[PDB]
């Protein structure tokens, strides 16, 4: 047996850490680690307006994918889940967010994080901020 | 003599290049190196954006850019990505 | 340099939902310890949480000492539920606000543990077959 | 002559004494080790949770086991932790 995996979204739809800790929490498991990564109002020194994330058609699957090799990995872990923003964001709105159950809080902490650093790294979406001084950047391009 | 290729363009390459695909013909044995500096032939800025980015063949990645184009394809422009 | 939002215990129902929205930084990493329906192999019925009456301050103080140390981290909240517990029902609670994600995620981690070897709370287990345990008694 | 030390115990030790708080007359000088020993003297399940618990004299923390009694004053027995 692998954990759950209660979600794995690519959405245009809001995001909320809330929900997704409910639905992982449901195995009645020992531990719940959340993440919320929000949009900050500065970058770099420059305060941002807005920003917009762009999906490539394959970021699904590749959540998809990423989520089943973590859910293999067995610490003791029940439950996963995770989501990403697409389109539109406002200052303050969580981009990305991600949850784990697990027996015990060592898995829990450590599999909530790689996940995220997994998402990150392999997840086919790009940034675009806009700045107050009416310039626009696309993040590490 | 030639074949048609489909350009599809991402975030910072598709903001550079002004427009989302385009479609293109090339000499048949052309690789996706070669294809790469004709579309950078555009302007400056679409071919600064082009420097960083990796590319997939029928969103398939291309690991060698000396990689021949002989059949008809869509060829994907990715910037480095930015998420989460 | 991180604010201490809030710090609490109480026999009230704790939401994490709730101390995740108190420390709103870019990043945000909460924790929830729960009520398990087993301890090892037996099963569980409920539980009750009892504190010294110094268990306030103790978790004050450790909420401080890993706020001073951190670096990177804004706002920190923590809360401890004492009185009866049902399966399910979140006996502690913490959340870490951060510039970046991985202050965040290393902050809670250890404020976790430090609260856990600190804190003056005991835990009074009941199991199915009608026994008790008071835990590392 | 004597002393009146107060005891309160906590949790497993309140369970295994019966009783919440305890008055005690101990002679002058009597070491927070002998009031455990004493404690313990008639109650063999208190005894055994007593050789696990860490204690407090007017709720500040015992460094010093073998530290005199001479004033009136309260010792907390605290059992080990077990929060979270």
């Amino acid at each position: 047996m692998s954990a759950e995996i209660v979600r794995v979204e690519l959405t245009e739809d809001p995001i909320s850490l809330t929900e997704y800790e409910a639905l992982v929490a449901h195995e009645a498991a020992g531990a719940v680690v959340g993440f919320a990564g929000v949009v900050r109002d500065h970058d770099g020194g420059r305060s941002v307006l807005r920003l917009e994330y762009s999906a490539h058609p394959t970021a699904q699957r590749t959540l998809e994918e990423v989520a089943e090799e973590i859910a293999a990995q067995s610490d003791g872990v029940r439950a996963i889940a995770v989501s990403h923003r697409i389109g539109p964001l406002k200052i303050g709105d969580a981009a990305l967010v991600a949850a784990v159950a697990a027996d015990h809080r060592r898995a829990a902490f450590e599999t909530c994080a790689r996940l995220v650093d997994v998402v990150k790294e392999r997840l086919p979406v790009w940034k675009h901020q806009h700045f107050a001084d009416g310039t626009d950047e696309w993040v590490n391009s | 003599t030639t074949v048609r290729v489909t350009v599809r363009y991402f975030a910072a390459a598709a903001a550079a290049a002004g427009i989302e695909t385009e479609s293109l013909e090339i000499a048949t044995g052309t690789s996706v190196a070669e294809l790469v500096e004709r579309l950078g032939a555009r302007n400056p800025e679409l071919a600064r954006v082009l420097k960083r980015c990796s590319y997939l063949c029928d969103e398939v990645a291309v690991r060698d850019m000396a990689k021949p184009l002989v059949t008809p394809q869509t060829v994907d422009v990715l910037p480095p990505f930015a998420g989460g």
